RNA sequence: GGAAGGGCACCACCAGGAGUGGAGCCUGCGGCUUAAUUUGACGGGGAAACUCACCAGGUCCAGACACAAUAAGGAUUGACAGAUUGAGAGCUCUUUCUUGAUUUUGUGGGUGGUGGUGCAUGGCCGUUCUUAGUUGGUGGAGUGAUUUGUCUGCUUAAUUGCGAUAACGAACGAGACCUUAACCUACUAAAUAGUGGUGCUAGCAUUUGCUGGUUAUCCACUUCUUAGAGGGACUAUCGGUUUCAAGCCGAUGGAAGUUUGAGGCAAUAACAGGUCUGUGAUGCCCUUAGACGUUCUGGGCCGCACGCGCGCUACACUGACGGAGCCAGCGAGUCUAACCUUGGCCGAGAGGUCUUGGUAAUCUUGUGAAACUCCGUCGUGCUGGGGAUAGAGCAUUGUAAU
C-alpha cells in the first residue's frame, strides 16, 4: 500500500489540472509493483471524452512529467456521481451524522453546506421522527433553487429515503439535491 | 531531446539516409516522436519550429521507417491539429511508394476518429495511387 | 535571448528567466512578486 | 540515535508556525531532547521594476535540532510534509 | 460669449540651494555623406561575432499532386578519393562503386498557405474613466422641446452633511477594502546572530587590571540582531473658528496628531487601442526560379562645417600632492560548472601562480567603499588646478581588439 504522500501529491496535481473535469476523489490501491490510482468522480464524460480522453491524456501526462516509463504505474477510471450532486451518498452521510450524536440543525447545516459547496443549484433535507419528545416532528431544510413539477424533475433533482433507526424510534432522511442545468450536458 | 531543430534536422538526415527500414523506425520513433511530442507539448502555443517540419520531410525516403516508425504510434499518442497539418505537408511533398501509402491510409483508417487523422487521410487521397483491393476496402 | 515565446522586446535578461516585461506581468501571479508597497 | 537538523522554510507564517508547534508538540510528547524553533530572519526579496515601483517578498526560515532513531524521523519526515 | 471668483502645484511664482545652456569630452535625436551609416519616437536600443533587422559579394533548396514520354543490358540517387577553389564554402566530371523509378524534362487545376493582407466570430498582457457627482424610477406642470429633482442660505478637501423647499425612493460613485512604515529592558526564543560571566592560553604593568586568541569549555539572556503575538492612534485632551452641526485651525500629552504617509482593488461609462504564428469550398496578386527560407565571408549600425539635449571632468589654497587613521548598508555568488574568492609567493603595476572557504545571517564579509579626520609638500603663478589630445611598450577577456 502506497503512502498518503503520494496521494495528496496526486490531489495537488489533480486539483491544478482537473480543474473542470470533475475531480470529486481518489480511490488508490496497490498491488505488486502496481499502484493504481483511480480517480473517483463531478460528471466522467469530461473524464473519458470523445473515443477514449482524460486518462489517456493524464497517463502520458504523468509519464511525460513525472519520468515514467509505461509499465510500472498504470491509471484506471470509474463512474460514479458527484458526492455532492447525489442525494444517495449525502443520505448515507446524513444518517451517519445522525447516529453519531450530531443533531438535526448541525448535520443539515454541514450537509447542505457541503452540497453548496459541491456545486449544486440547491437542495433540501427533510427530517420527520421524534427526538427525545413523544410528539413526532418534522423539520425542512431547503437552500438555493429548486423546481417541484414536470419533466426537469425526472431530469435534474436526485431524491433519496433513508431510515435511520434511533434508540427511541424510527427517523425518516428525505435529501432532494438540485444539479445545475448548465452542467446537464 | 535537448538539441537544436537543425541538430534534428541533419540527424534525421543522417540516421534515415544510412539506416535502414526498421533502424530508422525506431530512431524517429524513439528520438523524433518524444523531441516531437515535447516541443508542441511543452509550449504555450502548441506549434512547431520549420526545421523539426523539414526533419520529418527528409525521414520519408524511406517510406517503411517513415510510416512505421513517425505516424502509426502518435495517432495512439494523441495527435493535434498542427501536428496534422506540418506532418501532412510533409506527407503530400515527398514522392511515396504507393504500398506503403496504401498501409499508411489502411492503418489511419481504421483509427478512432479525429480531425487530424482526417487531415492525413486528406493527404493520402490527394495521391490517388494505385492502390491494392484491401486499401479500397478499407475506404 | 528569448528563450520560451520567442519575445525579446523587454527580457526579464537578470537570472536567465527571460521574459518579456509584457509576459512577465502575464506570469506575474505564478512566481510571487505581486503588490505590496 | 541520530541527532537530525531539520530546517525549514516558508512563504507564509501561519502554516511555518503550525509545522513547527507540530514538531515541538510531538517531539515532546514522546520525550525527545532537542532544541527550540530558532527562528531566522526573514529577508526580503525584491525587484524594482519599471516613476518606479518595487516588488517584494518576504521569506521566513526556522529550524529545529532533533535527537531521534531512524523510524521516528522517517515517520516524522514523511507525515510532515506539507 | 474673450465676465469675474476660488483652488493649489516647486513638471507655477516668491525665500533661497544645486544647477544646465559657458570650456573639453561621453551619450540620444536631427542634418550631411555613403555602398550601408538598418529602423522607431529611451525603444532593456549597452556595446568587433551573434543579437542585426543594413551594404559588397559568393552560394544552397525550391514545385506538391495529376499527367505525355523515358526502365533494372540502366533513369537515377547516395559512400567516396583525386582534378578542384575563388577570399571561403559549394559546383562539374574520372574511377572504387551503392545504383533501383526517390526516376529526369516540360506542363495542367494548386499542394505551400512555415506568401499573406481584408470579412466576420470569440476573446486577451500595458491597461484606464486608476468613474471624487451624476444617473435613471416615476411624479406633476408644459403641443413638441422643457421645469423640478439638479436649491435662497450655510458648510466640508467633495453633490460630505445641515437647512429651506414639487416633492418621494435606489444605484454605482466618493469616502471606504488590501498592503506597508515607526515605539515596545512587558511576552516567545535562539552555535547560519550577538552580549556578558566563566574555563585553557598570549603580551603588557603589576595593587586589583587592559588587550585578546579559544564554530562547543559551559551557563544565562535577547540589552543590542531576529520570527511573531498583540498593543498603540481613535485627531487623546485643551482653546480659537464653524448654522457655534457634520468639520477646520493653534497648543499640550503622545513612538506616531497634515487623512502618521504612500501606493494596488472594484461598478458604470471610452479605447479599431496591440495580436491569435485561430478558425471558416472566406475576397484576392501571384501560385516558386522569388529568396520569404538558408548560409558563408568582409564592411556597417560609431563616419563628420553644423543644429536640439542630458551627463562626466575642471577653471583650484573651505584646494591639489605625500603619507597616516580606516566608517557603513542594500545586494550577489558556482552542477553536472569555472561563480564569488580568503590566504601564500612572483611582478613597478596590469596581472600571474598555488590553493583554500562558501549553493550561503556561516566563506567572500566586519565587503577596513568614497567623501571624511590629522600631519607634512605646494604658494596663487592656465600653478604643483585641469586632463583633453597624442607617442611608446606591457598584460587581461574574447575565435577575431584594426
Amino acid at each position: 500500500v502506497a503512502d498518503g504522500v503520494f496521494y495528496a501529491e496526486l490531489n495537488e496535481f489533480f486539483t491544478r489540472e482537473l480543474a473542470e473535469e470533475g475531480y470529486s476523489g481518489v480511490e488508490v490501491r496497490v498491488t505488486p509493483t502496481k499502484t493504481e490510482v483511480i480517480i473517483r468522480a463531478t460528471r466522467t464524460q469530461d473524464v473519458l471524452g470523445e473515443n477514449g480522453r482524460r486518462i489517456n491524456e493524464l497517463t502520458l501526462l504523468v509519464q511525460k512529467r513525472f519520468k515514467y516509463a509505461p509499465g510500472t504505474i498504470v491509471l484506471y477510471a470509474e463512474r460514479v456521481q458527484d458526492r455532492g450532486l447525489s442525494a444517495v451518498a449525502q443520505a448515507e452521510s446524513m444518517k451517519f451524522k445522525l447516529l453519531n450524536g450530531l443533531a438535526i440543525r448541525r448535520a443539515a447545516y454541514g450537509v447542505v453546506r457541503y452540497v453548496m459547496e459541491s456545486g449544486a443549484k440547491g437542495c433540501e433535507v427533510v427530517v420527520s421522527g421524534k427526538l427525545r419528545a413523544a410528539r413526532a416532528k418534522a423539520m425542512k431544510f431547503a437552500d438555493g433553487f429548486l423546481i417541484h413539477s414536470g419533466q426537469p424533475v425526472n431530469d435534474f433533482i436526485d431524491t433519496a429515503t433513508r431510515h435511520v433507526l434511533m434508540r427511541q424510534g424510527v427517523l425518516g432522511i428525505k435529501v432532494k439535491i438540485m444539479r445545475d442545468p448548465a452542467k446537464s450536458r | 531531446e535537448e538539441w537544436s531543430p537543425h541538430v534534428v534536422y541533419e540527424a534525421t538526415k543522417l540516421f534515415v539516409s544510412n539506416l535502414t527500414a526498421k533502424e530508422s523506425q525506431k530512431f524517429i520513433n524513439l528520438i523524433l516522436l518524444e523531441r516531437f511530442r515535447d516541443n508542441i507539448e511543452t509550449s504555450e502555443d502548441h506549434s512547431l519550429n520549420y526545421h523539426i517540419y523539414r526533419a520529418v520531410k527528409k525521414s520519408l525516403y524511406k517510406p517503411s521507417a517513415f510510416f512505421k516508425g513517425f505516424l502509426f504510434p502518435l495517432v495512439e499518442t494523441g495527435c493535434n491539429v498542427r501536428e496534422a497539418t506540418i506532418a501532412g505537408s510533409v506527407l503530400a511533398k515527398v514522392s511515396v511508394p504507393a504500398l506503403h501509402s496504401s498501409a499508411a491510409l489502411s492503418y489511419l483508417l481504421r483509427l478512432p476518429f479525429s480531425p487530424p487523422t482526417t487531415v492525413f487521410i486528406k493527404i493520402l487521397l490527394d495521391k490517388k495511387y494505385a492502390l491494392p483491393y484491401q486499401t479500397v476496402d478499407d475506404c | 535571448q528569448c528563450r520560451v515565446c520567442s519575445s525579446h522586446t523587454g527580457l526579464i535578461r537578470k537570472y536567465g528567466l527571460n521574459i518579456c516585461r509584457q509576459c512577465f506581468r502575464e506570469k506575474a501571479n505564478d512566481i510571487g512578486f505581486n503588490k505590496f508597497r | 540515535i541520530i541527532k537530525i537538523r531539520i530546517t525549514l522554510t516558508s512563504t507564509k507564517v501561519k502554516q511555518l508556525e503550525n509545522v513547527s508547534s507540530n514538531i515541538v508538540k510531538n517531539a515532546e510528547q514522546h520525550n525527545l531532547v532537542k532544541k527550540g524553533p530558532v527562528r531566522l530572519p526573514t529577508k526580503v526579496l525584491k525587484i524594482s521594476t519599471r516613476t518606479w515601483e518595487t516588488y517584494e517578498m518576504r521569506i521566513h526560515k526556522r529550524y529545529i535540532d532533533l535527537e531521534a532513531p531512524v523510524q521516528i524521523v522517517k515517520r516524522i519526515t514523511q507525515i510532515t510534509i506539507e
